[PDB]
RNA sequence: AAUCCGGUUAAUAUUCCGGAACCAGAAGGUGGAAUCACGGCAACGUAAAUGAAGUUGGAGACGUCGGCGGGAGCCCUGGGAAGAGUUCUCUUUUCUUUUUAACAAACCACACCCUGAAAUCGGUUUAUCCGGAGCUAGGGUAUGGUGUUUGGAA
């Protein structure tokens, strides 16, 4: 709960990108600080955010809930899978 | 049948053994037709001014059997 | 050819004696379609089998790995995905030895 | 930030896919001919084979001659891997004018074929120069 | 795997005659091409561009129903032309006909790629379907159902 409060509250003050190429984007630029995959993202897509996400060293959060539950704690109507952190603003969820 | 654009390669393929018979065509728009025909394939040949079309008329080799209207 | 069937598919065309005759029209053809994702490949014309032999061997094959039989997407998931596995394999054995 | 120059990398498009290329110079700030994240990669298109002391020098050669592949790819096309591979005679090569005179393009493949057959002589980067079974 | 048109008999025609094509297999020869070819970020393109054993993939090859779109022929009809009518007068009127094959050439539009990151939701079907598993938009790529211009062919 606390870390989709603090997810909700960067969501309005700091940057985050909710998409898969996106995310890559973000993480190939190493801008993206952390990294959201729900745990329904296909094993592939998540062993590839996972190897960019160590190769550019950036924090990998793993929601429980999928990407209907990322998109509804993230306040949108569209599913997100995965979605990239870069400046957590006035939160604290880095 | 492919038609034929260029005068210098209907004059090549008229020399070239393959040819058989070429017959001229003139029809009301002042136009001649070349046909030539190969062993598979008759090529046409479309010329507009008739100063150039005499000219490839005694441009054809003579063993070649021409023939006028048909 | 009595009892008509699928096979007698005729198209009605205008000779020019001024006669109505039918033509006999055979199947199309289908383009290759992908071994994986089973969505037809791209770049391949759709000619009939036997007519696919006439075709040179640029015509009926991409130039790219796997090209012609698996498509471009998914040529770039499997190479993708080897390369992954490749990994894992060479972590685990680090971890193992 | 994970792309820098002498990485090793595979491409995932294009004719040349699954092929190991390395990161000779990054164009990741963009350019004009190129208006995305585009970078000069250098790969092998045709693996060097296994070499047999019984067989002939000149034979041991042929099978060791690797042809190279030097072209700008997005780096989305790219995959970054962990390795990475630097050598003397593979900096200050890459220039926009390179790959404009087709001259100087292939001057630089026989540079690079140069090179890389030194390295498979030298017995480094074997992991690089081997093909990858996809 | 592969054929059309016209003509022809007292009786036979995709078979015969005339003209025009196509398929399969076979060798050499001539010209061209590479020294196991290049280009494009990419989808992919091109006159070519070796591939044994061994291992796969695709076509063949796949139910049924409804609506929509496309094309062809047929039907309808306006003129143009031709002939045959009808016609004291009226009726620019009545009836009939008005062709382009196989095949071969050049060009002519839903799936994907590139830039892009979107909800203030957009695009859009006759029928609301899709979109951070990346919309609208811009640029491409391929598939050409077809259509254009011919050749055939007057």
């Amino acid at each position: 709960d606390t870390i989709n409060s603090k997810l909700a509250l960067t969501m309005k003050s700091g940057k985050y990108v909710l998409g898969y190429k996106s995310t890559l984007k973000t993480l190939r630029s190493g801008k993206a600080k952390l990294i959201l995959i729900a745990a329904n993202a296909p094993p592939l897509r998540k062993s590839e955010l996972e190897y960019y996400a160590m190769l550019s060293r950036c924090s990998v959060h793993h929601y429980s809930g999928n990407n209907i539950d990322l998109g509804t704690a993230c306040g949108k109507l569209f599913r997100v899978g995965v979605l990239a952190v870069i400046d957590a603003g006035d939160s604290d969820i880095l | 049948p492919r038609q034929i654009s260029d005068i210098k390669q209907f004059l090549e393929i008229a020399r070239r053994k393959d040819a058989t018979s070429a017959r001229i065509k003139k029809n009301t728009n002042k136009d001649v037709k070349f046909k030539l025909r190969c062993s598979k394939y008759l090529y046409t040949l479309v010329v507009a001014d008739a100063k150039k079309a005499e000219k490839l008329r005694q441009s054809l080799p003579p063993d070649l059997t021409v023939t006028e209207v048909g | 050819l009595a009892y008509n069937t699928r096979s007698n598919r005729t198209r009605i065309i205008k000779t020019p004696g001024n006669n109505i005759r039918y033509l006999h029209i055979k199947k199309l053809g289908t383009i290759p379609r992908c071994g994986d994702t089973g969505v037809p490949l791209q770049g391949i014309p759709a000619l009939r089998p036997r007519e696919f032999a006439r075709l040179s061997h640029n015509k009926k094959t991409v130039q790219r790995a796997y090209g012609g039989c698996l498509s471009a997407n998914a040529v770039k998931d499997r190479i993708v995905r080897a390369f992954l596995i490749e990994e894992q394999k060479i972590v685990k054995q680090k971890l193992k030895q | 930030k994970i792309l820098k120059p002498g990485k090793v990398a595979l491409i995932t498009r294009g004719r040349f896919a699954g092929k190991k290329v390395v990161i000779l110079q990054a164009i990741d700030q963009g350019s004009k001919s190129h208006p995305f994240g585009h970078a000069v990669v250098a790969g092998v298109e045709r693996y060097p084979l296994k070499v047999t002391k019984s067989m002939g020098a000149k034979r041991i050669a042929r099978r060791s001659r690797v042809k190279p592949f030097i072209k700008v790819v997005n780096y989305n096309h790219l995959m970054p891997t962990r390795y990475a591979l630097e050598l003397d005679n593979l900096k200050g090569l890459i220039t926009a004018d390179t790959f404009k005179e087709p001259t100087q393009r292939s001057a630089a493949r026989k540079t690079v074929k140069k090179t890389f057959e030194e390295k498979y002589q030298s017995g480094k980067s074997a992991w690089f120069f081997t093909p990858l079974r996809f």
